[PDB]
């Protein structure tokens, strides 16, 4: 497809034909102003501020939605532009209200920064001391969306986004004239595990981060690259901090994993990082109360027992532990001479080897390039959003035919049920369905797999089957098989080579026990040996914390630098913001202490000789920002199918007051529809 | 003595073993007497007829700036400058 | 990955020994009248040690350019201590005795905090 | 009225400094201004 | 005061009641105003003597 | 004896409160923004009520 | 036989001594040559043009008589802009620091960003609402 | 013989510095609210002296092994 | 009819520009590009070997007679292979006019010194001596000027952070001020003020490679 000629600004461009005026001047480089315009969402001509003139135009037409034509000459900043681009935005600022110091988009508002650049300067409103501008009424849509609509804009931003990424269709508009409002014509909650990303779309700051209320202004605050951490798509985050605190998260445009979307738990659970935390070292007495005490008696204490112990120790890695953790502590226990060395979440026994066996080699972003996708027992809209919304990308632009073959649950868009029983997958598998037929004609089928059901039971099996049918369904440059991992550091795990599976520990019948930050019920004492001693080195003092006899405290994933392996696969650096509270230390200085107070000292006193001693282990788990080629892969019931289990999932997750808030918002709107009723 | 044990509006009393209070060993802890949230709980509820009214909280440019609030809830509304409070009914 | 480029002083690295070494001269010779002027702590051997290792702070400097600036310092720094502008304090400076070495192996450092 | 922004400001108006040897090329013995006896 | 309320603050009664005064206020005080790229000289016949800030 | 003065003179810092009794400043950080020498540190909540209002306000006339 | 005095040298010449840094920073510190970050809830991009650098965080502590944030590490606040990273390495080199870039991003992959899909018979686009 | 600056109550500041003309005995224009306090000393160098302190309640919630 | 909008002096403008291209085609070796700023000034590119020659030039020429040398401005600019640029501001009170002269250097290789051309800048050379680094070959003595003795680094680059490595403070064991690593009260609370709307279109495509 040749690309047209056409003078942006008296400046030859190229644009493969059918490009829209706008989105051919930033190829150029020019940048045209927007209200109702983004880059992933439907166009649509409302806020007229995109117009611009093109020569010989009887009417000047929206960049934003005007597809270019042969040998035009689109005249951007021409005085006709200038002249339209005012009086838009003396029509926006008519009735916006007076309320920049109280309005939490103060020095970040769209509306702010294009008034100075391409705004007026006098306000030819003269009836503010006549009759007035207008008002709305606000909404209430949930604990976490603080809605002011009297500064809305009606650039509908919201509406596009929800019906189209969320799909949740339950905010509209309403009414003519400058009646029109905004919202649902009776009151509801806005209850969506996308909907934070509202408050990122709103220009103006009608709707807010309720928890990130009149805390801080963006001037003040500083901006520091991260990735989140709690959940295994590893979306990339800026970590707002100011003065040691971190105020909020926001998402980092990566569109290869991040989407520039974010899911409401990483955006909101920031809370869960300043309550239940611990901040002094705690040993427990005859008494069993777990006094404080300082890092010399701890350690000291600590390296005595696993002296004493007599050589049979164990260490189970948690979810939020970073992989410098995980080599650390498999270094330690390599010198003490015990390899038992498990992760929380099971996995398959013996294909643990190849490294396809427990990725996405479907290459995230490949997903929305899919065509026929098959779920099995796999809710991805409350085990991956992000990954979710990148389905429904697809299902509303390349037709992607979605089944299920696991219990019910709801995608946000129809997907065909083929029931639950475990059987089914195999008649799949040899290709016994309609669905399956449906895969075979295909050219980017796709079947996920959830790494729960690959630890549930006799689930090896499944997975062996599952690789069987993918050898057939490959086509070139396309890996089918599909899991979508759970914890951030499962896939550390299998990169580093530990066994899977809590019990597995269990069963080795240690003297002494190790926890990166392992707050999971799958370890209970009464469940262990009862001699085993348990130390723990995680940040939040969790329920699994309360069950140690050493309690080392540990700093949060934002304090701490780490590696991440995401679950696609590529690894991902956090980068610290915040100082650690009390005594916490970073997770690998706390175990290297331990080695040199016990007497077997590891080699790397510092972060990049533990980076090169990866290096060692895995040059593929190096390569930062890249993502290795792995090739060849190789009832049902599941959790977390509606988000009252979603919301409640890790020990920061409970730590959080505003997600508690969220679990009692959603079970009263239920009570409400049963008693409202 | 009082002045360090009083609890400040903002919601701060040194811990009765905090090292922190040795500070006020020789000087007074100021804690102010008038808290906003007390008084403007005692300014009544002002109450109009028209759907939408206009607050600027104190008088001419003396106060904040000009806002437009409406009235049409069932509620009381509260002027998100000065905290005055508007009920149409 | 050489470049053609303008001189400072010095042409060869024989010639940078000549003009460092030269400096070191002054240095030596001076060393006792600071010892007499400015009425502080140190003694002659200290203050001459000090010069020893204050030169081997940098022993693997390699361009002729660098090692030229390097003695461009030290014939200032002379001439400031050959006559008094500089005080006390300011001579004394190459020890830094208001602080205690900080600790370096792990464990003072991790009992120490970061 | 008539008090349009864009065709009264300063801040858009300005421009680059221009090269006067290409000025030519687009295209008394000269002195910088006129002489001041400071004699 | 130069009449142009990008680059001097607008006065506070303009303020309380306009719009845009409210923003030109707000992003003066907060950000500043931008100024076109450049090198410049200025001098003032300054008591002590021309004083020049480049 | 003493004096004079003008009605503009800067001298000590104060924060009014309206003609109710209520807190003036709401927290829109724009004097510490402009503070040439960076003298003011603040933050702000909610108040109980929900009112956009300080907790820490600070001036350091060193 | 001369070129007013020009000698051939390295291109890359190190100069940590002569800079005045102290050892301390240079050997303890890194640098994270990067882009910096888009704000999120923003739409103008002229601000993430260029290719900047700056130093980890260090530590940040609490002043006990006022609750300010104290912090007693020089190099927080340091941060420099460049026009292209290769510029940057060649700048950091130059002063002798650690340094690990960060890779910004690929070209944007052009969307189509078609208005007539929100208006189709068949396909699943259909917009449900203006 | 104790004699001080600030003695100089506030509506009075204001005529003594030839601030305003209008004695306060005249203009009763100016605010008569409640909570005004009543005037102050420098008080400086004694124990009725202020001392200043933090003003934000406590960042981080320490873990409580009880509960 | 834009009051706010000044209107330059034309007529200088006409002078000056003719000028310009009198100072380029007289000094071909040396003057690398003669541009004039809009701010009516006239800005004279040269290569650091011609500093001397060109200032020489102009004191001296009776078209120029560009007698008083104002001042040496230094400017830092990172990314600028050879970064370190130099100022030399000139008047001339025979014709009334002012001239700009600019030049470049890397923080390795030396600069000509106008020390023996205008007698006034011998003390601006130890200025930039001192605030950047920016040796100066055959001056006279080069010796610091403002920063205090025995201090290390050059502040005024832009990568040497704002508050310095170390401050002082006084001893009673040694009865003596001592300098230390550096510790802040309340550190430097930034604020990053940057535009996220491009507010000037003039300057964007204007002046590539
Ligand atoms: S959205 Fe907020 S910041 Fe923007 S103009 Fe409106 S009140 Fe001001
Ligand atoms: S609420 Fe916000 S996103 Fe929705 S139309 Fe109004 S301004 Fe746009
Ligand atoms: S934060 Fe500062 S500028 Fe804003 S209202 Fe309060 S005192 Fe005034
Ligand atoms: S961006 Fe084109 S009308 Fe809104
Ligand atoms: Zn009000």
């Amino acid at each position: 497809p040749e690309k047209i000629e056409v003078f942006v600004d008296d400046i030859p461009v190229q644009v493969v034909p059918g490009t829209t005026v706008l989105q051919a001047a930033a190829q150029i480089g020019v940048e045209i102003p927007r209200f109702c315009y983004h880059e992933r969402l439907a166009v649509a001509g409302n806020c007229r501020m995109c117009l611009v003139e093109v020569e010989k135009s009887p009417k000047p037409v929206a960049a934003c939605a005007m597809p270019v034509m042969k040998g035009w000459r689109i005249k951007t900043n021409s005085d006709l532009t200038r002249k339209a681009r005012e009086g838009v935005m003396e029509f926006l600022l008519m009735n916006h209200p007076l309320d920049c110091p109280i309005c939490d988009q103060g020095g970040e508002c769209d509306l702010q920064d294009q008034a100075m650049a391409f705004g007026s300067d006098r306000s030819r409103f003269t009836d503010i001391n006549y009759t007035g501008k207008r008002a709305v009424e606000d909404k209430d849509i949930g604990p976490l969306v603080k809605t002011i609509m009297t500064r809305c804009i009606h650039c509908t931003r919201c509406v596009r986004f929800a019906s189209e990424i969320a799909g949740v269709d339950d905010l509209g508009t309403t009414g003519r004239g400058n009646d029109m409002q905004i919202g649902t014509y009776v009151e509801k909650l806005f209850l969506t595990e996308l909907s934070g990303n509202v408050i990122d779309l709103c220009p103006v700051g009608a709707l807010t981060n309720k928890p990130y209320s009149f805390v801080a202004r963006p001037w003040e605050i500083r901006k520091v690259s991260s990735i989140d951490v709690l959940d295994a798509v590893g979306s990339n985050i800026v970590v707002s901090t100011r003065t040691n605190e971190v105020l909020r998260i926001l998402p980092r445009e990566n569109e290869d994993v991040n989407e520039e979307w974010l899911a409401d738990k990483s955006r909101f659970a920031c809370d869960g990082l300043k309550r239940q935390r611990l901040v002094a070292p705690m040993v427990r007495m005859p008494n069993g109360e777990l006094q404080a005490v300082e890092w010399e008696g701890a350690l000291i204490a600590v390296a005595k027992a696993i002296k004493a112990a007599g050589g049979q120790i164990a260490g189970i890695s948690g979810q939020l532990a970073d992989l410098e953790a995980q080599v650390a502590l498999k270094d330690l226990l390599n010198r003490l001479g015990s390899e038992v060395v498990a992760t929380e979440q099971g996995f398959i026994a013996g294909g643990t080897d190849n490294r396809a066996n427990y990725l996405l080699n479907s290459t995230i972003a490949g997903l929305e390039e899919a065509d026929a996708v098959l779920l099995v027992g796999t809710n991805p809209r409350y085990e991956a959003p992000l990954v979710n919304t990148r389905l429904r990308k697809a299902y509303v632009h390349n037709e992607l035919q979605i089944a299920s073959i696991g219990p019910k649950i709801d995608l946000s868009y129809d997907h065909e049920n083929l029931g639950a029983d475990a059987a089914l997958v195999k008649d799949v598998c040899s290709g016994a369905h309609a669905f399956s037929k449906v895969l075979e004609g295909a050219k980017k089928p796709a079947i996920i797999i959830g790494a729960d059901l690959l630890e549930r039971a006799d689930g090896a099996a499944i997975h062996a089957t599952v690789a069987e049918y993918c050898k057939k369904l490959k086509k070139p440059n396309w890996n089918p098989f599909n899991v979508l991992q759970t914890n951030a550091a499962q896939v550390g795990a299998l990169d580093v080579g530990y066994k899977a599976g809590a019990q597995t520990a269990v069963k080795a019948q240690p003297k002494v026990l190790f926890l990166l930050n392992a707050d999971a019920g799958k370890v209970t004492r009464e469940q262990l040996p009862k001699d085993c001693f348990v130390v723990y080195i995680g940040s939040h003092g969790d329920n699994g914390a309360s069950i140690a006899d050493a309690v080392l405290p540990g700093a949060a994933y934002t304090e701490k630098q780490g590696i991440y392996v995401n679950t696609e696969g590529r690894p991902q650096q956090t980068l610290p913001g915040v100082s650690p509270p009390g005594m916490a230390r970073e997770d690998w200085k706390i175990l290297r202490a331990l080695s040199e107070v016990v007497g077997k000292p590891l080699p790397y006193d510092n972060l990049d000789e533990l980076r090169n001693r990866l290096e060692d282990v895995a040059p593929h788990l190096t390569r930062l920002g890249q993502l290795e080629p792995a090739g060849d892969a190789g009832a049902i019931d599941i959790k977390l199918k509606e988000l009252r289990d979603y919301f409640m999932t890790d020990a920061i997750s409970r730590a959080s007051p505003t997600m508690a808030k969220c679990i009692s918002a959603v079970n009263k709107q239920q009570r409400e529809n049963e008693a409202k009723q | 003595r009082g002045d360090i044990e009083k609890v400040t509006h903002t919601g701060q009393v040194f811990d009765k073993e905090d090292y922190r209070n040795a500070r006020f060993v020789n000087a007074k802890r100021y804690v102010n007497e008038n808290w906003g949230i007390k008084l403007i709980e005692e300014v009544p509820p002002k109450e109009c007829t028209e759907r939408v009214v206009f607050c600027d909280g104190g008088d001419g440019p003396l106060g904040h700036p000009k806002v437009y609030i409406n009235l049409d809830k069932p509620g009381n509304h509260i002027c998100g400058y000065c905290g005055l409070r508007f009920v149409k009914k | 990955a050489v470049q053609q480029v303008r001189p400072i002083l010095s042409v060869d690295r024989e010639e940078a020994r000549k003009r460092a070494l030269n400096l070191y001269k002054a240095w030596y010779r001076q060393i006792p009248y600071i010892v007499m002027d400015y009425d502080i702590p140190m003694t002659v051997e200290q203050c001459r040690d000090k010069l020893r290792e204050e030169f081997v702070k940098h022993r693997n400097v390699t361009d002729i350019r660098v090692i030229d600036m390097l003695v461009i310092k030290g014939q200032m720094e002379l001439k400031e201590s050959v006559e008094i502008w500089k005080q006390k304090g300011h001579i004394m400076r190459y020890w830094k005795e208001s602080q205690d070495p900080k600790p370096t192996d792990f464990l003072s450092k991790f009992i120490q905090g970061v | 009225s008539a008090n349009y922004y864009c065709q009264r400001d300063g801040r858009r108006e300005v421009l680059p400094p221009i090269d006067l040897v290409e000025q030519q090329k687009q295209l008394k013995l000269p002195t910088p201004g006129k002489v001041y006896a400071w004699d | 005061k130069t009449d142009d309320a990008k680059v001097a603050p607008p006065s506070r009664s303009e303020m309380k009641t306009s719009m845009e005064a409210l923003i030109h206020h707000f992003k003066l005080f907060t950000q500043g105003y931008q100024v076109p790229p450049g090198a410049t000289y200025t001098a003032i016949e300054a008591p002590k003597g021309e004083f020049g800030v480049y | 004896e003493k004096g004079p003065l003008s009605p503009r003179f800067r001298g000590e810092h104060a924060l009014r409160r309206y003609p109710s009794g209520e807190e003036r400043c709401i927290a829109c950080k724009l004097c510490e923004a402009i503070c040439p020498a960076q003298a003011i540190t603040i933050e702000a909540e909610e108040r109980a009520d929900g009112s956009r209002r300080t907790t820490r306000y600070d001036i350091d006339m060193t | 036989n001369k070129l007013s005095g020009k000698i051939t040298v390295p291109t890359a010449v190190n100069l940590s001594p002569i800079s005045g840094v102290p050892e301390e920073h240079i050997r303890e510190r890194r640098v994270r040559i990067h882009i910096p970050p888009k704000n999120a809830m923003q739409s103008g991009t002229d601000n993430v043009n260029t290719w900047q650098i700056e130093f980890d965080n260090r530590e940040r502590w609490e002043n006990p008589l006022m609750g300010w944030a104290s912090s007693g590490d020089p190099l927080s606040n340091m941060n420099v802009q460049f026009g292209s990273p290769e510029e940057a390495i060649t700048f950091c080199e130059r002063n002798g620091w650690r340094w690990y870039v960060d890779g910004a991003a690929k070209p944007k992959k052009e969307r189509v960003k078609n208005y007539g899909i929100n208006f189709a018979w068949n396909k699943r686009t259909r917009v449900s609402t203006k | 013989m104790d004699y001080d600056g600030s003695m100089i109550p506030a509506e009075w500041y204001g005529w003594m510095h030839y601030k305003t003309d209008l004695p306060p005995i005249r203009d009763g224009c100016r605010p008569k609210y409640k909570w005004i306090a009543d005037h102050s000393e420098n008080l400086s160098g004694t124990k009725e002296a202020y001392y200043p302190y933090s003003t934000t309640p406590n960042k981080v919630e320490a873990w409580e092994p009880k509960a | 009819d834009k009051p706010t909008v000044r209107q330059p002096d034309a007529v200088a403008r006409s002078h000056l520009s003719d000028f310009g291209r009198y100072v380029a085609e007289c000094l071909p070796k040396y003057v690398q590009k003669v541009q004039l700023t809009a701010g009516d000034e006239l800005e004279v590119l040269i290569a650091p070997e011609g500093v001397v020659p060109v200032l020489q030039f102009l004191k001296d020429h009776h078209q120029a007679q560009f007698t008083n040398l104002v001042d040496i401005a230094g400017v830092d600019v990172p990314c600028r292979k050879n970064r370190f640029e130099v100022v030399y501001n000139l008047l001339s009170l025979r014709y009334n006019s002012r001239i700009r002269v600019k030049t470049y250097t890397d923080e390795l290789t030396p600069l000509d010194s106008a020390c023996e051309v205008h007698k006034a800048a011998n003390w601006y050379e130890r200025e930039i001596w001192d605030m950047y680094g920016v040796f100066f070959a055959n001056h006279p003595d080069l010796r610091r000027i403002l920063t205090d003795y025995g201090f290390e680094g050059h502040p005024q680059r832009r990568d040497f952070p704002l508050s310095g490595y170390v401050e002082l403070r006084y001893d009673d064991e040694k009865k003596r001020v001592v300098c230390e690593p550096l510790e802040l009260a309340q550190e430097f609370r930034k604020f990053d003020l940057s535009a996220p709307w491009e507010q000037f279109p003039n300057f964007r495509n204007a002046n590539p490679p």
